[PDB]
RNA sequence: UGAAAUUUUAGUACCUGUGAAGAUGCAGGUUACCCGCGACAGGACGGAAAGACCCCAUGGAGCUUUACUGUAGUUUGAUAU
RNA sequence: GGUGUAGUGGUAGGAGAGCGUUCUAAGGGCGUUGAAGGUCGAUCGUGAGGACGGCUGGAGCGCUUAGAAGUGAGAAUGCCGGUAUGAGUAGCGAAAGACAGGUGAGAAUCCUGUCCACCGUAUGACUAAGGUUUCCUGGGGAAGGCUCGUCCGCCCAGGGUU
RNA sequence: GGUAGCGGAGAAAUUCCAAACGAACUUGGAGAUAGCUGGUUCUCUCCGAAAUAGCUUUAGGGCUAGCCUCGGAAUUGAGAA
RNA sequence: GGAGCUGUAAGUAAGCUAUGAUCCAGAGAUUUCCGAAUGGGGGAACCCAAUAUCUUUUAUAGGAUAUUACUUUUCAGUGAAUACAUAGCUGAUUAGAGGUAGACGCAGAGAACUGAAACAUCUUAGUACCUGCAGGAAGAGAAAGAAAAUUCGAUUCCCUGAGUAGCGGCGAGCGAAACGGGAAGAGCCCAAACCAACAAGCUUGUUGGGGUUGUAGGACUCCGAUAUGGUAGUCUGUUAGUAUAGUUGAAGGAUUUGGAAAAUUCCGCUAAAGAGGGUGAAAGCCCCGUAGACGAAAUGCUGACAACACCUAGGAGGAUCCUGAGUACGGCGGAACACGAGAAAUUCCGUCGGAAUCCGCGGGGACCAUCCCGCAAGGCUAAAUACUCCCUAGUGACCGAUAGUGAACCAGUACCGUGAGGGAAAGGUGAAAAGCACCCCGGAAGGGGAGUGAAAUAGAUCCUGAAACCGUGUGCCUACAACAAGUCAAAGCUCGUUAAUGAGUGAUGGCGUGCCUUUUGUAGAAUGAACCGGCGAGUUACGAUUGCAUGCGAGGUUAAGUC
């Protein structure tokens, strides 16, 4: 997948449009991704998860990975991805510039 | 079916037979041949190439109903006598294949 | 606590007559405040069941026989082994 | 297109004109500023039927021409599903229970106890088959139990056959 | 344990053979056949019958004619009163 | 291949992973027990053994592994009546079993309902069913032919011939073939005469050589080539491709609405890519992908190319020999041929009888003669043809949850039945569980607030949410009235529209016996319907005929098949 854990990322669609953030986890079998600060839903929680009030948590729901646009780590302008065989090894590469990742 | 009443086919008699050696000839009635240029040679090959006769069943027979107006070296399997008269009178020539 | 058969819709009287010939429903006349409860069972040609009596079908099935046509077996002969 | 004359009851049935549904091809256009469908309207057309609005709804659908059909339902003792009717009616499936206490949100119905009644060549004790977990313990009362139920051969978690 | 349907068993009744046995049940041929009953869905307009003859192992079925409808055609306009 | 992975299936735990995981593909290993089940048995998924080695135990008992079914083929050893021997027995070997694909095709056996308006011949139908053999296809197949042309040259299949010729209680119905056109194309072996070798007992069994045919052929007698082409073969190899994993694969950002933009507007970009799908709504430019370009270590498959292997000869004579025997044929009885004994050729089965062989034999629809064509009684043979349990890629003027498979959901399930067997129902929250923390009533369920959410009258009976049916309230009317329950007129009362000779209700009066079916005729005491909703009946293929329309016109038109 063109998205991978440890990647600063821009969002394309949603109420959290134009926000940035990194990848906390990725679900390829759903083609979804989780992003800190984005889609922070308010979950009425029970205390069976070591939360001795039950309470109301705020946690990041997944996001569909097609609503996402990666960032150049050297430009800030968000881009699309190509795959290139550099040094024999296959890596992601920016469009709009040849920067890796 | 007439409701059990004796049907029309059953109350009537069978008649005749079929001759397996029957010769059924393809007919050309002498008004066609005003087509072809005088003096030429008419044949089953010519008639087929023109499209007049498509089925040379047993052979071409020529018959005289219409008026002939040409000299023609016609040839076929059989001619009728009136056709012979008309052709030979116009000035043609009968042959037989 | 909780069914069923039945059920075209129904604010479902009586006499006489009419009428697919025996009417809760049509007519004419009469009687009858509205809604129920318990009982009965005259009617709704009540329900149940495409009448088992009858007739029809060029229907079916079983059965009988000196009906027809055949046949398994039984018997006689010829021939082969 | 108009004027006149004459006609326009209708079954079986024949003929001709259509409305509507689904889909397709093309054209064109309408939809989160809310499509279809649903529902109410006192609307238009000779009829089949067609619009426009109000509320619902939440994503696909109309209009023109032509075409292809699983093309139109009120009956088939029709099929499937739903809900009525009878009707809160019959029935609640042979027999004796009463009381005090207790448990409990709640008790004719469960538990403990005392009297009482029933069986007793059995309504008792073994046991083959068959059933195949219904046995025991601890909880439960959603459903089942022809009532109820704190209870059960029901449900749930564990165990049990040497 | 044995007898199985063109059959078995029958102290024999047409009796029993897994809750209807004059020939079980099931599957297939099979959407059997049905001159028989029931049903057959939107509209308008034009016209509009018959229930008769003859024949029929035919009589509540069918065929032809008769009666209806539609299209064409021609003919000294025959048709009706 | 390159980072999340431990299925459905949440959730908890424990853990794995660039030391390259999960995942994907090829090959190999393990593969319990039943089942052909096969050591013996048995009520399948259980039991009990024999022999050899090894193991446990002080030793038994116990345990593991291997082998042990029957039948066929060959070989060997023993060996009865019975002497020789054979049978039999034992041991080694060899190849069969059984189910699939509810489909296709050869053979055996073989119905009836039905139609003939009854019915027996006949038809349905050599169908269904059963059984056997199978193969990817099978079967048929290289003329004892088709014809009448002196001519075509192996089978099969499509068109056509043709619904013709014929068959037929001359009824109902049945129904060809050849010619012609095409698809595909291929022809080969053997016995026999004779020759060489072996053997017993000059013939006669085995091996090899030879030789396969009809303008007759071969053996045999003479003349030279040692050739020349082909192959319907081989895990002989190589080579190339292809199937089974895959990789890459261009182009957009902002305004309005809105919860969300893919919609709207703005200017752009791209296209060997505007196929399709998904993405918070309808996206050419977000994603998967598409066009296009690359790629296989390993196992298969296909086709070529070399090696091996197998076939492959020519000209005269016919002195003599051979050229498929209980065979062809005939009689009787039956079948199949379109052909129902009929004038009945042809083919086949049973039975009985019973030929010649090159001056020979069979056919040309009884049969004889002439002519022509062919040479049986021995075998094989690809291709075009039929079918799909299945695999891959897909397509639809096919279905869209009473439809489409019986089954979109753990369906051949639950359930019914002793059993064979029959046989259901049941889909949709939301973009995302964010699925209602917390509070109150209550035993709980279930409600009410709060809160998430765009929306909760989207909260598990979850999108929409009709009707029947059950209710609540409210405007008008109703307790001297009989009424297929409406219609027409109409007072009074109450509301105010798709604003137009308005809506609702309705005292009271006049007229008026439901709908369907079937009937001479039904309000019907003749039939059907409890009601609502869904489903549910003149269609298609091939032909014929009539009309309408078009094209062409005494010429109008192709079928099959190829691209
Ligand atoms: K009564
Ligand atoms: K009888
Ligand atoms: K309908
Ligand atoms: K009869
Ligand atoms: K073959
Ligand atoms: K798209
Ligand atoms: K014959
Ligand atoms: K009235
Ligand atoms: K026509
Ligand atoms: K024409
Ligand atoms: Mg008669
Ligand atoms: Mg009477
Ligand atoms: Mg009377
Ligand atoms: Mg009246
Ligand atoms: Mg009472
Ligand atoms: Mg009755
Ligand atoms: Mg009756
Ligand atoms: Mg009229
Ligand atoms: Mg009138
Ligand atoms: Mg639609
Ligand atoms: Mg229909
Ligand atoms: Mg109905
Ligand atoms: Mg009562
Ligand atoms: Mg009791
Ligand atoms: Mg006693
Ligand atoms: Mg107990
Ligand atoms: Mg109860
Ligand atoms: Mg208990
Ligand atoms: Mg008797
Ligand atoms: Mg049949
Ligand atoms: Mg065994
Ligand atoms: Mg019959
Ligand atoms: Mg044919
Ligand atoms: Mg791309
Ligand atoms: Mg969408
Ligand atoms: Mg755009
Ligand atoms: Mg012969
Ligand atoms: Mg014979
Ligand atoms: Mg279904
Ligand atoms: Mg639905
Ligand atoms: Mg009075
Ligand atoms: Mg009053
Ligand atoms: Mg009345
Ligand atoms: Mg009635
Ligand atoms: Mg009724």
């Amino acid at each position: 997948m063109f998205v991978k854990k440890g990647d600063k990322v821009k969002v394309i669609t949603g109420k959290d449009k134009n926000k940035e953030g990194v990848v906390l986890a990725a679900f390829p079998k759903q083609d979804k991704v989780i992003v800190e600060g984005v889609n922070v839903v308010k979950k009425h929680q029970k205390p069976n998860q070591a939360a001795p009030q039950g309470g109301i948590l705020e946690v990041e729901a997944p996001i569909h990975v097609s609503n996402v646009m990666v960032i150049d780590p050297s430009n800030g302008e968000a881009t699309k991805v190509a795959f290139k065989e550099v040094d024999g090894k296959k890596v992601r590469v920016s469009k709009k510039t040849g920067e890796v990742l | 079916f007439e409701g059990g009443q004796t049907p029309l086919f059953r109350r009537l008699p069978k008649r005749g037979f079929t001759n397996i050696n029957r010769k059924d000839y393809a007919v050309v009635n002498l008004d066609t041949l005003n087509r072809f240029e005088d003096g030429t040679e008419v044949t089953p090959v010519v008639l087929k190439e023109a499209g007049i006769v498509k089925n040379e069943k047993a052979g071409i027979k020529v018959l005289a109903d219409g008026e002939l107006t040409k000299k023609l070296t016609v040839k076929a399997a059989k001619f009728s006598k009136s056709a012979q008269e008309a052709i030979e009178a116009a000035g043609g020539s009968i042959e037989v294949i």
